[PDB]
């Protein structure tokens, strides 16, 4: 009842999202046909915030899923859960980006996002009360960067209460899938810092690091990619959703979670990570689950939180347990170790349980972290522009379309900004 | 006829009281579904049916921990028209639950409020139970004490209030909304039962021997005690404390009105196999620092007023022999001004266990409220916690930017400081 | 012999060395100290006024405390 | 009313007291549940179900002798609290176990002899049980007595202890644990019992027709004696002794407090089926050496005090006759100083036959406390042996180590000097 | 509680390891699976001493598995009784070790030293307290005694106030395995004399005698040497996990048996040893095991203590007993055997006496010696030593390693140091 209204943008988005609800579909018990046919009777006492209710027992999800190359829409719709999405919320164009920020932001991006505003719109005001917005996108792309940061300038003008809740896919450190992405993640950092209220940042090669030495796979598909980032997309609304002795939603990691309007850059972790090989050997209770979110390699970014400093850290708990282990053990974490957390501020870890654990693990958890050594990855994307800008190297397809030269000074002074403001605090 | 009137306010609140409520029903005939197979008159208003509705108002702001009472188990005893549900959650934040989201409702519930009063001959005080470090136990709870002190006069207020652990914390704003509420609803009470929650769970760690209870298993002590504050309201005994005198005795001045909470015989089923409780171990029990509901030193403190509300089978001769060996005792520093110092209360019900519950069948039991100073050293903790944030600019802007001036945060400071100048004060010779 | 394999397991784990057979050995004081468990005085029956001496030595101790 | 609190500290401790409980449960009607299907006063507190909790305070800092008793089948006798565990050792040091590790737990253990006490109505003394020779048992019992002598003071604390025996040693730095561990028992003990292992093994091997006898059959003998000295204040009679009477009868000096206890009529079942252990025959069986519970020879001393503690169907009228026939002889030498020396105790009730020993019961059994000064020579050759080893500072430096200086065993060494002359100046006079 | 955390370093060391441990689960009542199979209720309270708890009803070990082949973890693995252990405890290196010191203590063990401290880092702290370690050695290789001298010296740097009792294959007076075992047992006894408060010395050959002269084995593979060898670990911890009338941890025996920081080579046996048609021949009682206890040809050391004389001595026994006969006969030994025992201390011999037995016999005791017949086995390796070295004849296979040919000096003058020791008090 409290409403989140999703949005996705980008072949990053749009198979993220697709694996975020193919679990959530999963957790509900609803079929491909759309029907539900689950168990227990608490999935439908709060169907209603990620569903939208239909004739037929049918829940149709909210969300919008656009993509400029119709392509990809085949893709989804072809797919498992690909049946069960509106088709006026297929909004697509003609021609695709194709890795060029200000290709998906002056020209051709004004010409569809009032065509996706008139659904984003629509379906927003057929809500009892609104949360937010939920977005999945590609930092380092150019239909996501490019087109869905137009969005959230245009929902910011228009919606200027609701929380923004965006998950993005930060570009790696060794391996580069595109040539361009400094110059897309400059120019959309600068414009995500004064309108975003919580950002995720997300890496593959760390998630490939995670599922190669925790889960021990064989043939790490993207799948299993999507899988992992769909666990930490469903837990982080799991108590704005399921009953428990102590529930949280978004506005209250909002408030826990962000000193200040201009550091409010996230990073989630997923704890009870482990493989076949070791399942009958690990004893699945409080300490090891404590013990193993708080480890560098069960993150989702590239920057270990060693050479940063923790400002506050939320910590979402689900299944059945009590909970002075839980307190007792944050209070271990912040004892063991006051070099890793700031010393002026008193308490720096928010908690928060349910009571319905995920299908298939009997204690789950979700780690959410605004840390200081996110700043390590923008001080390397600023030093790669400074690499790139020097010479002009591939500027002239981007003024081509009508932009300003000057703007990517401002878009690198507007950055380190970031980098200066994160450091004070170290 | 002498009918008392609960407000729970926020999760806390609604948590403490589904377990006060249960052994409410249990120790009367009351059943889950209300009905009963003249001492129910103090908390159940009874209809012509013989089903029983409750004088209490549960409300909050999230409506998630609220709906687990609609469909439970008690979905046929509470009125449906007492569960105030709201749209928006406070979140931690107190001007969300002051100005703006906790404005629209306070209306609604001074209305119910005025109609459950309307039913009740014999209104004695308010029972509320808000939190100290939440969003709408603390933000819109003093809103409530704000319309109730300029609008149903001089009633008593007595407040089971959840303070934060000096050790055990939950959210990370919470000495903001801590500090926040002292300011206006310090004048707007009567008195103020301070509970934290790691002492409790020492408490169920040590005394009891079981270990990882929960939530519930506090909550059930937190309704124990709460019993056993009203047992003279309802049930015959050889000295009777009405909810009047307990102010009479506790509170000397009118900015000093905060006393403790203390629980003695908290033993486990295999503890009443083998030792025995007469009235002098429970309570020496009683008085010892580490039994204590609250996590502070008393020997550091000097307390000022105690009352004593014996429960069960006493008889009053081993009662004043049990407190002239505290007289002696020069290791409890009592106050030199105070020489009688006690006040006795008995009553012949035995105090009853729940199905399924953690304790056991006792025949004594004693529950202790007593103004003390060690509460000072407390505030004095939280003073330094809530100092350490206010040095740069920490988290106001989710505060100033929602119809909150930023000249409050440095008056609440000074009137702290204030208050724990006259509470170090008044324990001086 | 509803734990065969056990036994089965440990004499061909130990036939090169240690051969004997299966008991259960209690400790010694489980076997010493066990279930084995007209009195001329079987009690100073003390009673009424000397249990109101007791009392009264009670109760003039802490009197004189006083 | 006539209560005694008993703290059993280390392992020998624990398990002497498991016999000796098991015979004070035995001797009233007390189920080992804890119901019966005002003699039980001393050692239980009747509860209002019909439970009794025994006075007991087994402290161990290891729980292999202590959740041993839990899965015992006093498991349900015993509140749970007092069966006191501890995390590692003593571990052979009386460092160790005094100033490392027993400083976390005396807090703790302190506060359950306080609860005990609170209960008593009046409470004689304590009965400690422990041993010289390991770790805990010198360690921990000396930090007791030291806390007991600054908190509760002018009590009667009974010292139930295991001396090393000259011959028989299981550990090797048990004469360094057994001499340091006497500057507690000399000034803050104020009755004292040496008692070493092979005068027990001897008696079971020539009195008793056993052979092979286990530790049980030790502690039961242990317990039968405890249970003598303490059945005057549960069953009085008509010469009772008192537990603060005995202790002004049994010291000349308030330093010589180390008596001799042994319990006479120690009898089998084919030998005692031919003779009568009457009142005239027991009586010079006090004084054989061979019975001596402790392995000195009294021929080479001079008896200085005496107590006799009769238990059953006793008349006065042959003990005079027993106490005359005494004192005519040559052998049994006596200090020319007090010329009687001897007080007499009475009472009414025979001891109790455990189903499972080998005590076959006899009607006239006796205590016997004598405090002679040959037990001194029994204290020189412990003082050559620590003498012999301390020439090159052998096992030295796992005592320095723990925060304790070196020079503790030399000042022992001049405390134990000191005290050998007390015992050589009395006995000779003019 | 009272736990000890092993070691298993070298092909020897892992070969021993794997059936100390497997013979371990044959006391407890442990199957392959890691289940329960005991027939009395006794072998449960003190589990906690060498396992771990498993969901499930499962028991899995507390071991570190350390090497630098593959081939062994291998052959660990696919035994009866390899399946129980965490594969993550499983750290071991990939290239051999050349049975150099000098390359698996400094450029092969410094590679994988950090790994294995992390894993015993993580082991130690999963129990409320720890009582100390276990380790199986070889001092004749290189990958058995190059990382393990290298463990130590970084777990005594770390744990600094706990027991190791390290034991060790020590090379062969007579007859060898390897041309360069002088080298590498100098180089580690020279650390097994600062660091390590109780060690052993074990010798193959004396494996070898009884096996061949009193069990009268016509075929003894190494599986029957590891298995008498194992059967001696067990003794020593039996009053941790099984309770008796006279008790003794090992803090008891390290207090009670070496008198000096320094004097600390023990001289283990086993008492009742003897062949299948000899056993209906014999009555089975204290009386003849003191003998076999005290006879040399139950000795697991090539030097006579005739030559010596015998320091302390310890006698963890097994078994239903009556110690008159455990107490008498100490004396009686000692009565005859003065000239002996030495003369400074009156009692030279401590009994134990647990009431649980072994599996198969009930009279069963484990010889723990300490002799100044050391110096005897200790000469016959400092002339090895001083032959090879002074014709400069292997060193720049340790030269090559960043060591000069100055530090053998140190070694051989702290063992010329420790024979003057040994010959104080002979
Ligand atoms: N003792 C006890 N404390 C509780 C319980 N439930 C919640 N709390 C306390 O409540 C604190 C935060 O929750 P609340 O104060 O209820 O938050 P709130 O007032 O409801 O504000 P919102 O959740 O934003 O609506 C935590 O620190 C808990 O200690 C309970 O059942 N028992
Ligand atoms: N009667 C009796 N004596 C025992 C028993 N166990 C040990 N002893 C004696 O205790 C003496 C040494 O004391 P320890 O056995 O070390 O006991 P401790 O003093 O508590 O030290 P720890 O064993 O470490 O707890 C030995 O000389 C034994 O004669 C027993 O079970 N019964
Ligand atoms: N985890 C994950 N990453 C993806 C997926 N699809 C694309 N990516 C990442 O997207 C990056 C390239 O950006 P891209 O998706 O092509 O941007 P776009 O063309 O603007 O949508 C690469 O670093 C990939 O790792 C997916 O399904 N899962
Ligand atoms: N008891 C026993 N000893 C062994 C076994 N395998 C090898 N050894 C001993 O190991 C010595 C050689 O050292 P080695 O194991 O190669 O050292 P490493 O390579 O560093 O582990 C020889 O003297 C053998 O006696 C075995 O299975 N059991
Ligand atoms: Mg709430
Ligand atoms: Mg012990």
């Amino acid at each position: 009842m409290r409403e989140i209204v999703h949005l996705q943008a980008g072949q990053c988005g749009n198979q993220i999202g697709a694996k975020f609800w193919e679990v959530i579909s999963d957790e509900h018990g609803i079929d491909p046909t759309g029907t539900y046919h689950g168990d227990s009777d608490l999935q439908l006492e709060r169907i209603n915030v990620y569903y939208n209710e239909a004739t037929g027992g049918k829940y149709v999800p909210r969300a919008v899923l656009v993509d400029l190359e119709p392509g990809t829409m085949d893709s989804v719709r072809s797919g498992p859960f690909g049946q069960i999405f509106r088709p006026d919320n297929f909004v697509f164009g003609q021609s695709g980006a194709g890795n060029n920020w200000a290709k998906g932001h002056y020209t051709e991006g004004a010409e569809l996002v009032d065509s996706v505003l008139d659904v984003v719109r629509k379906e927003a005001e057929s809500c009892d009360c609104l949360q937010g917005f939920q977005l999945t996108h590609s930092l380092g792309g150019g239909t996501g960067s490019g087109m869905g940061t137009l969005l959230i300038s245009k929902i910011r003008e228009e919606y200027p209460d609701r929380i923004m809740n965006t998950f993005s896919v930060v570009p790696s450190p060794k391996v580069s899938d595109t040539v361009v992405e400094p110059y897309n993640a400059t120019l959309s950092v600068h414009q995500l810092v004064e309108n975003t209220d919580e950002t995720y940042c997300i890496d593959n090669e760390a998630l490939y690091d995670i599922c190669f030495r925790t889960l021990k796979l064989t043939t790490p598909t993207y799948g299993d990619l999507n899988h992992l980032v769909s666990a930490t997309m469903s837990g982080v609304t799991t108590c704005l959703r399921f009953p428990g002795q102590l529930n949280a939603d978004l506005r209250k990691l909002a408030v826990n979670m962000v000193p200040f309007p201009r550091l409010h850059f996230f990073m989630p972790g997923f704890a009870p990570l482990t493989s076949r090989g070791s399942q009958q050997y690990r004893a699945l209770t409080v300490p090891e689950l404590t013990q193993q979110m708080f480890d560098a390699k069960n993150m989702m970014a590239a920057c270990d939180p060693r050479h940063g400093r923790y400002l506050t850290v939320a910590a979402v708990f689900r299944g059945r347990m009590s909970m002075k282990e839980v307190d007792e053990q944050m209070l271990n974490v912040q004892n063991k170790n006051s070099s890793y957390f700031v010393e002026w501020i008193p308490n720096n870890v928010k908690t928060a349980v349910c009571d319905i654990p995920p299908r298939g693990l009997k204690m789950s958890a979700t780690f959410i972290g605004n840390s200081t050594a996110i700043q390590e990855l923008f001080k390397r994307i600023s030093e790669q522009f400074t690499a790139m800008f020097r010479r002009k190297a591939f500027l002239h397809w981007y003024t081509g379309e009508g932009m300003d030269e000057m703007e990517f000074t401002e878009a690198e002074s507007n950055m380190n900004d970031l980098v200066s403001e994160y450091q004070q605090y170290q | 006829m002498r009918e008392c009137i609960s407000i729970h306010v926020g999760q806390a609140g609604v948590q403490i009281g589904n377990a006060c409520w249960e052994l409410y029903c249990l120790e009367h005939g009351i059943q889950p579904d209300g009905q009963m197979p003249d001492s129910f008159n103090t908390f159940f208003s009874e209809t012509g049916a013989g089903k029983h509705v409750p004088r209490a108002v549960f409300v909050d702001l999230e409506p998630t921990v609220v709906d687990e009472v609609r469909t439970g188990t008690y979905r046929q005893l509470f009125h449906p028209e007492q569960l105030i549900t709201g749209k928006e959650d406070a979140a931690n934040n107190y001007a969300r639950g002051h100005y703006t989201i906790g404005k629209e409702i306070v209306d609604l519930v001074l209305d119910r409020i005025r109609k459950l009063a309307d039913l009740c001959t014999g209104l004695q005080g308010f029972l509320i139970f808000h939190s100290f470090g939440g969003g709408t136990g603390s933000g819109f709870a003093s809103l409530l004490m704000e319309r109730l002190s300029v609008d149903y006069g001089k009633k008593s207020k007595l407040e089971f209030a959840i303070y934060p652990a000096p050790q055990v914390s939950t959210a990370v704003v919470e000495p903001y909304n801590s500090i926040l509420t002292t300011h206006t609803t310090l004048e707007h009470s009567d008195c103020a039962f301070m509970v934290d929650n790691e002492a409790i769970y020492d408490i169920c760690r040590r005394n009891l021997d079981i270990e990882r209870p929960t939530y519930t298993n506090l909550n059930r002590l937190i309704g124990q005690i709460v019993s056993s504050i009203t047992a003279s309201l309802r049930f015959d005994g050889a000295l009777n404390v009405d909810l009047t005198e307990f102010q009479t005795n506790l509170v000397p001045y009118p900015r000093i009105h905060f006393p403790l909470a203390t629980y003695a015989p908290v033993i486990s089923a295999e503890k009443a196999y083998h030792e025995q409780l007469s009235v002098a171990e429970i309570t020496n029990a009683c008085f010892e620092p580490a039994n204590q509901m609250v996590k502070c030193d008393p020997r550091h403190g000097k307390y000022m007023a105690c009352c004593m509300l014996y429960r069960g089978d006493v008889v009053p001769k081993d009662v004043n022999a049990a407190i002239a060996t505290i007289k002696t005792k020069r290791t409890i520093q009592f106050v030199d001004w105070c020489p009688t110092g006690f006040k006795v209360g008995i009553n012949y019900q035995p105090p009853t266990v729940v199905p399924g519950g953690d304790l056991a069948k006792v025949q004594r039991a004693v529950c202790m409220l007593s103004n003390t100073t060690a509460i000072a050293e407390a505030w004095a903790r939280l003073d330094h916690k809530l100092d350490l944030m206010y040095a740069k600019r920490a988290f106001v802007h989710w505060y100033v930017g929602e119809g909150m001036e930023e000249g409050e945060f440095s008056e609440a400071r000074e009137d702290l400081a204030a208050l724990e100048k006259d509470y170090e004060e008044v324990g001086v010779d | 012999s509803i734990f065969s394999d056990y036994y089965d397991l440990g004499y061909n784990m130990r036939s090169n060395l240690f051969q004997g057979a299966p008991q259960e050995t209690k400790s010694l004081m489980k076997a010493s100290y066990t279930p084995e468990v007209l009195e001329h005085w079987h009690g100073r029956k003390t009673d009424d006024l000397g249990r109101w001496h007791q009392k009264n030595a009670m109760n003039m101790n802490l009197q004189k405390a006083l």
